[PDB]
RNA sequence: UCCGCGAUAGCUCAGUCGGUAGAGCAAAUGACUGUUAAUCAUUGGGUCCCUGGUUCGAGUCCAGGUCGCGGAGCCA
């Protein structure tokens, strides 16, 4: 029987007694006054003990570290010199009229809060005494206070909370399925999902207008930092809407979502193509916060005598493009240096440069080993197009498209969080308008996401030019990170048959490979189109927590093991031959 | 089951002009710099066989106890690759410069057993091409360079064997002089005809080459994970096939670069513009007074003649040189084991400092042999071994008290630091001693008893 | 294969040109009436990554292995 909790004591509740249980966290011993602090889910109060009740002092004296106590004292206000900040509760303190420990405790591992000197892999093996730390706690119940608040809006809205199951049917193609030995069917297996993206379409044909669902997703692939085999995806899709309705409702659930929680607004997210995106940011997934832009810039410099801007802006596959960072002319040639190395690991050959610092004297205005080979008049209407100024300094990308894009796109985020040229505010967008097709290495035509998904045109215009064709598939990204994304899919079927058509792929492959779901998608699917939340990502950024795993209750190092529960683990040979398997571990001299 | 394997080993002479080029050998970073016309292959321009290059063929030759023919043509290997500039890479098909020899490898499984080599003949190398935009680039400095291929008979079973001979072969080589053996900076390579068989039935398994093998963990990793697979292909029976296999040790998977759909013909025949070479017994007869002291065989030589263990014997005869400095101080008379113990331990650490290539750039041999010297005749063994260690070594290059003053040295000691109360519990009197070794330097071993007379 | 760094109490980490494994924290005992990452004194604890070798003696030096991070090399 608790009264209150311990990291929810106000100044208001002083004259009032109060019972509360929670752990030892570190107790103060003075001889004629003890101090105990004692901590539950809500956070740390400290509780005070007067020898004038030395009953309640034995009852102090034995007391160690997390020991699980429960104390009833009276509420005492706190003197001006004692205040303490660090403290949720520390104005007010808790005279112990009466003690009584419910459990003991062995010696705590590791120490709470800093600078307790944990690694990484300790505080994984203990991982049962680290959430106790209210950091990590106030982490996951604020994930908790996400899932609520979605969940809230979702079920508001008039979406079905609908359960899919997770042994399924193993396929290649996408990724490596996680496997599963059938015991009742000895050489076949069930597969963990990648993501309920058959099952919701097949929700779509079973009739039910609007589904959603909060699914576990498993991929068995070598893994990333701030990745991990076991994920959870909010998993949306919906019958008789277009992609604006779906934007729509997503985007209203994301901001009220962030009102609820975190307590801030978003105004109206931005609608941006991916062409443009490409264009002046050199990425798919845009950091919005950093105002840097690129600007392309090759067209003027085609039958130019520097060679290295020449080749590739005459060259159609590949461009040229400027990058100004301003007041920066002041940046010594060490971090120039570290920026081409770095700029390098991304394909450049080069990273060309113009320190800009008086414009009227023209040439002998622009400090450069550059600028001999350009003429200036087009240095001018350079200098003009890219809104530089007294001071600044303009870099150049200048090579195929895909590597100047992303060596000056990482340049970009880089310089930008390395000068502080972001304004701190949250900044989300839409990314819309993909291309539908891409070259495969070798050669030929292949679709990004999935032939599946709608494209904006007409089968015709689609079987004309298949370059021309944007896809209507969409991508969420807030602080240049993809919280997710979907597109609407294809019900057509002269449209499946033109995508089928320009893929290559004859009716051997659409049977062998996709026949269950053509089936499904012949006896009568509606409009449909849906999008995926990679749920634990929305809330590493909703806690502002470094990786991932800080959001998760159990994780998993980034070699799929966890080293509390020491999975995966070794079985006896029973169990596997019940399973119809057999392992390959054998002696060789 | 047995598994039956081989070894085809490319080693890269050391010497100053390529085999029929007059371009260098080493290169650096810059490319096409070590390339004149014969190298890349000018229409009208002609091969010129290299001097020292056959002359270390049949020093290999030599020195592998191989029936050496009297005669070797070169022949063509016609195959079209951007890295080969002629067409055809100027190899042996018929009479090789050496052939039918024995190499004895000794493992960590008592005996050191006897492993067979085919041949060994004289190749040239060609070009390498770079991940560079798009196109991609060929250079062709290493293109020319004198090749060795040294194929073993497949006598050669288990992995570690394997692992053996690859280490025998470096050694036998780094001996001779002929090739680096520094496999990082890629003079050394080799490759594995491993094929498996069930005891009993004259039927097994489809062959398996890997090509392109580093380091010899590489090596016995991927030569395990081949025969462990091979085996589970016989076992299911499946389809055998004859594959141009690879090896990564990032992820110790063997994947297939190129399936073998047919044997390569590679269409060789005598080369017209190379005339047959003609090793004559008295190129033999000079070159064999030339041959120096094995390895294999000098270790055995410091097991047999000087006292020494096989441990220390096969570390002592690592290499040539520690050998010829170690067997110039045994010279000087300083106790085997104890000299060769000198060699080991106290001028070792200064070797790991540096780690000069060669042990006649640190110390002299004369200087720790004068050492020793001084340790047996002019002065006792025991405290002046330890001081001189220190100052005669690095810096100054220039060359023992037993009496009862120890103890009155004793009592101050225990008067430094509270020694006394030390004494109850008795643990580890090091500490003791380490007082009195300091004050004095003398004569640690009354200095242990004394000390331990004197605690309790 | 090669270069640099690292393995040492419950946790973190130091250890010379070779002589009982120290220090902070934690733990145990004792002291102290305002701390709040309490302090102070005292006590207890450990296989110096494994094996072999060197020396009067090893965390330290020699040789050969295991594991973690990053770099180089190779990828006809």
């Amino acid at each position: 029987m608790r009264s209150h909790y311990c990291g929810q004591l106000n100044e208001s509740l002083d004259g009032q007694e109060v019972t509360l249980c929670g752990w030892v966290h570190r107790r103060r011993d003075h001889g004629g006054v003890i101090f105990l602090d004692v901590r539950d889910r809500e956070g740390l109060a400290q509780v005070v003990f007067d020898p004038d009740r030395a009953e309640t002092f034995a009852k102090a004296d034995r007391v160690r570290s997390e020991f699980v106590v429960k104390i009833t004292g009276k509420v005492r206000l706190r003197p001006e010199g004692a205040r303490n900040p660090n403290m949720a509760s520390g104005s007010i303190e808790v005279l112990g009229y009466e003690l009584e420990v419910l459990n003991q405790a062995e010696t705590p591992p590791f120490p709470l809060d800093e600078y307790s000197d944990v690694g990484e892999e300790t505080r994984l093996r203990y991982r049962f005494i680290d959430l106790r730390r209210p950091e990590m706690a106030a982490k996951l119940k604020l994930r908790a206070r996400i899932t609520s608040s979605i969940r809230r809006y979702l079920d508001d809205n008039g979406f079905l909370d609908v359960e899919t199951p997770i042994l399924g049917r193993p396929t290649p193609e996408g990724a490596r399925d996680y496997l599963v030995p059938s015991r009742t069917y000895p050489g076949h297996f069930f597969a963990l999902p990648q993501s309920p993206q058959l099952f919701k379409q097949l929700l779509m044909v079973a009739g039910f207008d609007r589904y959603y669902q909060i699914a576990k997703c498993f991929r068995d692939e070598d893994l990333r930092a701030d990745r991990q085999p076991e994920f959870t995806q909010i998993d949306i899709e919906t019958s008789f809407l277009d992609e604006s309705d779906i934007i729509g409702i997503t985007e209203k659930m994301v901001r009220q979502l962030f009102k609820e929680v975190l307590d801030v607004e978003f105004d109206e997210f931005p609608h941006m193509p991916f062409e443009e995106a490409m264009r002046r940011y050199g990425s798919d997934k845009p950091d919005l916060r950093i105002p840097l832009e690129l600007v392309d810039v090759a067209d003027q410099l085609k039958e130019v005598e520097f060679k290295v801007f020449s080749g590739p802006a005459n060259d159609p596959k590949g461009r040229v493009a400027a990058l100004r960072v301003p007041g920066a002319a002041s940046m010594p040639r060490s971090q120039i240096d570290d920026y081409t190395k770095f700029v390098g690991i991304y394909g450049a050959k080069g990273l060309a440069y113009i320190k800009v610092n008086e414009r009227a004297k023209g040439v002998e205005g622009l400090q450069s080993p550059i600028v001999k080979f350009i003429p200036e008049a087009n240095l001018n209407v350079i200098l003009d197009r890219v809104g530089a100024v007294d001071g600044d300094i303009v870099f150049f990308g200048a090579d195929k498209a895909k590597i100047v894009c992303d060596a000056l796109g990482a340049l970009r985020i880089k310089v930008g969080h390395d000068l502080k040229l972001l304004t701190r505010e949250w900044a989300p967008m839409w990314v819309v308008d993909f291309p539908m097709f891409e070259e495969n290495d070798d050669g030929s035509l292949s679709a990004l996401h999935h032939p599946f998904t709608s494209p904006k045109c007409t089968p015709a215009e689609l079987e004309a030019n298949p370059g021309a064709a944007l896809s209507r598939a969409y991508d969420m990204v807030l602080n240049g990170t993809e919280l997710g994304g979907g597109s609407i899919r294809i019900h057509d079927k002269s449209m499946q048959q033109a995508v089928f058509r320009v893929l290559g792929i004859d009716e051997a492959e659409q049977e062998e490979k996709f026949g269950f779901l053509l089936d499904a998608l012949k006896y009568g699917a509606p409009p449909h189109g849906g999008l995926a939340f990679g749920l634990d990502r929305l809330v590493m950024l909703m806690t502002g927590a470094s990786s991932i795993r800080e959001v998760i209750a159990f994780p998993k190092t980034q070699s799929a093991g966890d080293v509390m529960t020491q999975a995966p683990g070794s079985v006896d040979g029973k169990a596997l031959r019940e399973l119809h398997i057999r392992l390959r571990e054998q002696p060789k001299a | 089951w047995e598994t039956v394997i081989g070894l085809e080993i490319h080693a890269q002479l050391a010497t100053q002009s390529k085999i029929f080029s007059g371009s260098s050998t080493a290169f650096g970073a810059a490319p096409n710099t070590q390339a004149s016309l014969v190298d890349l292959a000018m229409p009208g321009t002609l091969p010129v066989l290299n001097e020292e290059a056959v002359r270390m063929a049949c020093l290999f030759g030599l020195a592998i106890d191989a029936r050496i023919d009297r005669q070797n043509v070169f022949a063509r290997k016609n195959y079209f690759y951007p890295d080969l500039p002629k067409g055809y890479q100027t190899s042996q098909m018929d009479h090789p410069i050496v052939g039918k020899g024995h190499l004895d490898i000794t493992l960590e499984d008592g005996t050191t057993k006897r492993i067979g080599i085919t041949r060994a003949h004289l190749e040239e190398d060609a070009g390498k091409s770079l991940h560079e935009d798009g196109m991609s680039g060929i250079d062709l400095n290493r293109a020319g360079t004198p090749l060795l291929e040294i194929v073993s008979e497949p006598d050669i079973r288990s992995a570690k064997e394997a692992v053996a001979y690859v280490k025998a072969i470096h050694a036998l080589v780094r001996y001779l002089g002929i090739c680096d053996g520094n496999m990082a900076e890629g003079s050394l390579r080799c490759d594995c005809n491993v094929s498996v068989r069930p005891k009993g039935q004259a039927e097994f398994g489809t062959r398996a080459e890997i090509k392109n093998v580093n380091s010899f963990r590489f090596i016995e990793k991927a030569i395990n994970h081949e025969i462990q697979r091979q085996i589970e292909l016989i076992e299911d029976g499946g389809k055998v096939v004859q594959e141009t296999r690879l090896y990564d040790p990032n992820k110790d998977e063997t994947r297939s670069m190129r399936g073998k759909e047919e044997a390569n013909d590679y269409r060789y025949f005598p080369c017209p513009d190379l005339l047959p070479v003609v090793i004559e017994p008295e190129y033999l007869a000079k070159l064999r007074e030339q041959l120096p002291e094995l390895p294999v065989q000098k270790r055995e030589r410091f097991e047999s003649q000087y006292g020494l263990s096989a441990y220390d014997a096969s570390v002592l005869s690592a290499s040539r040189e520690m050998a010829d400095y170690f067997e110039k101080v045994q010279g000087i008379c300083g106790d085997a084991k104890l000299a060769a113990n000198w060699v080991m331990v106290e001028l070792g650490s200064l070797l790991n400092k540096d780690g000069l290539e060669i042990e006649q750039s640190p110390v002299s041999a004369e200087q720790l042999g004068g050492m020793i010297l001084r340790i047996k005749d002019n002065t006792i063994s025991g405290k002046l071994a330890k001081m001189v260690f220190e100052a005669m070594a690095n810096g100054e290059g220039s060359a023992x008290x037993x009496x009862x003053x120890x103890x009155x040295x004793x009592x101050x000691x225990x008067x430094x630091x509270x020694x006394x109360x030390x004494x109850x519990x008795x643990x580890x009197x090091x500490x003791x001693x380490x007082x009195x070794x300091x004050x004095x330097x003398x004569x640690x071993x009354x200095x242990x008893x004394x000390x331990x007379x004197x605690x309790x």
